RNA sequence: GCGAGGAACCUCAUUUGGGAUAUGGUGAAAACCGUAGGUGCUGCAUGGUUGUCGCAGCUCGUGCCGUGAGGUGAGCGCCCACAUCGGUAGUUACGAGGACUCUACCGAGAGUGGAUGACGUCAAAUCAGCACGGCCCUUACAUCCGGGGCGACCACGUGUUACAAUGGAGGGACAAAGGGCAGCUACCGGGCGACCGGAUGCGAACUCUAAACCCUUCCCCAGUUCGGAUCGGAGUCUGCAACUCGACUCCGUGAAGCUGGAUUCGCUAGUAAUCGCGCAUCAGCCAUGGCGCGGUG
């Protein structure tokens, strides 16, 4: 768990307090980057260094309205066997882009 | 029903103007009529109007809003 | 949601924690007469529980004061210490 | 499962057969004294043997034996009169003497 | 001193001390036959006694949990396993009747979405 | 004169290292929530909430997420 | 029987009207007087979540066949709980039979329930959970407060009671699993009763948990000792306030209803059918709903 307080039946002014690279955040924070930088579709490069320095697999999906197009859809990047999860959001002129990245190497 | 404990309810505002007393406009449509409003011209809103009442002895002990249909 | 369904739940938080003293000495007493003196807002019988983060007014959850959906989500995320999903 | 008085395990199948809304010592008790009045009134051999007689006076043996119970329990509830087993010991001696709506239906 | 054995179902937990004596069943600090006033529920515990021995023994039973007819089957089991301990040549007598295999039926969990275990709500 | 430890958290693993034992009953809630953020009814998860407590006892005399109760 | 798993005020977005943009007096209140925001539009611009398709075939390379559109070696299809027995623990549980919570094996001989759902189409749903591209509101689609509405009166769906003797009533005897307790409450009396008024333990292996069943008696086929709708009177709570529009308790009143046409819905075993108990939100409650637990079966 992110959180490891402990709360006995008495969550409130807590949870409320706490809400005042192969490493999943990092790359799906990476790839929204270049989206809103608009380097297109990042999940290439991305996938090719995982490879390079050692993923087993590594899965990327992209949604939103890619390249400007008055259309959504979601698009899948699958390299390796695949037998831990992030999420990002990017936003961009088009509306939000949503990444979500998966490494399987640990 | 309201408890014994507590008495009637009757507005202190509506009371007031009542015992100093032309019809009284007002909005308590809750207050419970006493026998000092018999013989009085009491206004009513129901949400969009003043209904008139004009107070007498059979009607006293229920709520003033009984008299002005809001629907 | 909203800013001002904030503003005047914090009001009447205010209201009621400044006049909690009063309504207490006169309900201790037979007071009744005096007792309908004090501002509507001062009474605590409007005080709606609501989201501590995003204010919605239903599926409120007092152990953790968020609603379900935010619940499931950070149930989900790991962000409430403790819970988990059943495996069954 | 053994019959509670008797000891056989078609007793307790005309039971289950018998048996509404869960409730099983309510049916025993109805056939016990379904079983009592055959005996008081009209009555040979036992009321065992006579309620056995009555079964066959009324394919796989066990589909024969169900729909043989099922029907003298409908044709029992079906014919009017009181208490339950006052009317269902009309469908025992009736089905020994070999007559009434119950038989060939 | 006292043969022991448990016996367990459905929320019912039995335990039994056969000890040598003349019948005399006692349940929670009460007579069997004023304990369980069915004469169905005095055949279900007192069955394999019959089985094989009645009349030769004093039980001490103490019942916890579960209704009537749970108590009086976890009741049967506990004795059943009691009196093989005692013989070991008593085993086939009491299997072939079925009284020392334990029924592990529980009630149902209630799934989500629906009013019952398996009923579900009128769709038409 | 005795002191009693009560150890209570939310991790069975994290108490047992914890306590260098009597193991007291757990508390477990269940919370069933709607899966969908709108009308579609009749699809739920659980979501499991554990307290697992242990009592030491030390006659005549931590890791975060454990609370004890010295007595 | 949905978002809603708590619409008297508040929630509240909807309507009518009054405002603004220390003490007094005037006021229904807000308020007066002197001494960035949008619960506005666009789910046919989105993210993230959800339901269906309802699923066994989803991809990466070589060769070969065809003028062509095309045909045809590697990656992928477990977990939790319940049963039996064998070693350690002993308090607010009953010195180790059960409970309680940690481990290790479990048929080659004489399993079940649930969660995971790579494999999916519906321009399917969600701008009113939450972010967000565009447009539109600023002397008002912004904002504060009283009083009303969301509860007003034929059709459909989902349920709860019954229409009774495998039953209703009266008096005795029964023995459960889970879950709550700043609130539940041991005990004494005012009480017909809802719970009030003195006191006692308890922030939790001290406090709320049975009914269906098992005996005894009455009712004897009657719209009844079945049924409990509607309406008159008395009250007890909560709350500033119970008229529109709360719950509960007494005393009357006693309705339709005699097992239901065409059709149609739910399941294959501790299962349907039944019986009670508990919880979520919550001052109170519309709770006959949702989520669970056990009896007999
Ligand atoms: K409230």
């Amino acid at each position: 768990w992110d959180s490891n307080w402990y709360g006995g039946r008495k969550y409130g002014e807590t949870l409320l307090e706490d809400s005042r690279e192969l490493d999943a955040a990092i790359v799906a924070e990476n790839i929204a980057r270049q989206l809103e930088g608009k380097i297109a579709y990042a999940v290439k490069m991305a996938i090719a260094s995982a490879m390079r320095m050692g993923a087993e697999g590594i899965k990327i999906q992209v949604s939103g309205r890619l390249n400007g197009a008055e259309m959504a859809r979601s698009e899948m990047f699958k390299e390796g066997r695949t037998p831990d999860y992030a999420l990002a959001e990017a936003l961009t002129k088009v509306g939000l882009l949503g990444i979500k990245v998966w490494i399987c190497k640990g | 029903s309201r408890s014994l404990k507590k008495g009637p309810y009757i507005n202190l505002k509506l009371e007031k103007k009542v015992l100093a007393m032309a019809v009284i406009k007002t909005w308590a449509r809750a207050s419970m009529i006493s026998p000092d409003f018999v013989g009085h011209t009491i206004a009513v809103h129901n949400g969009n109007k003043f209904i008139p009442v004009f107070v007498t002895e059979n009607m006293v002990g229920h709520k003033l809003g009984e008299f002005s249909p809001t629907r | 949601a909203k800013e001002s369904m904030k503003a005047r739940e914090v009001k009447r938080a205010k209201l009621v924690a400044k006049y909690a003293a009063k309504r207490a000495a006169l309900k201790a007493e037979g007071n009744y007469e005096a007792l309908q003196l004090l501002p509507k807002n001062a009474s605590p019988v409007r005080l709606h529980n609501r989201c501590s983060m995003t204010g919605r007014p239903k599926g409120y959850m007092r152990q953790f004061g968020i609603s379900r959906i935010q619940f499931r989500e950070m149930a989900s995320a790991g962000l409430i210490p403790g819970v988990k999903k059943a495996s069954w | 499962l053994p019959d509670p008085v008797y000891g056989d395990v078609r007793v307790t199948k005309f039971v289950n057969h018998l048996m509404y809304d869960g409730k099983k010592n309510t049916a025993f008790s109805i056939f016990y004294g379904a079983l009592d009045i055959v005996k008081t009134k009209h009555s040979e051999k036992s009321a065992l043997e006579i309620w056995k007689a009555a079964l066959d006076n009324i394919i796989r043996p066990e589909r024969k034996e169900s729909i043989s119970m099922k029907n003298l329990i409908l044709y029992a509830r079906k014919r009017g009169g009181k208490t339950m087993a006052d009317k269902l010991a009309a469908e025992i001696v009736d089905a020994f003497n070999n007559q009434g709506a119950a038989f060939k239906r | 001193d006292y043969i022991n054995a448990i016996g367990r179902r459905k929320a019912a937990v039995a335990r039994v001390y056969l000890s040598e004596g003349s019948g005399k069943i006692v349940i929670n600090k009460r007579e069997i036959e004023q304990y369980f006033p069915s004469s169905i529920l005095q055949y279900i515990v007192k069955q394999p006694l019959l089985k094989l021995v009645a009349a030769k023994y004093d039980i001490k039973i103490n019942l916890r949990g579960g209704g009537f007819k749970g108590q009086s089957e976890a009741a049967r089991l506990a004795i059943a396993r009691a009196l093989v301990k005692i013989n070991p040549d008593d085993k086939p007598a009491l299997r072939s009747e079925g009284f020392i295999t334990r029924d592990p039926r529980v009630v149902e969990r209630k799934k989500p979405g629906r009013p019952k275990a398996r009923k579900r709500f009128q769709f038409s | 004169q005795k002191i009693r430890i009560k150890l209570k958290s939310y991790d069975y693993m994290l108490v047992d290292k914890s306590a260098e034992p009597i193991p007291l009953p757990t508390h477990k809630r269940i919370f069933t929530v709607n899966r969908s953020t709108f009308v579609n009814k009749k699809s739920r998860e659980q979501f499991e909430l554990s307290s697992y407590k242990r009592l030491i006892d030390i006659y005549n005399s931590l890791p975060s997420g454990v609370e004890v109760e010295i007595k």
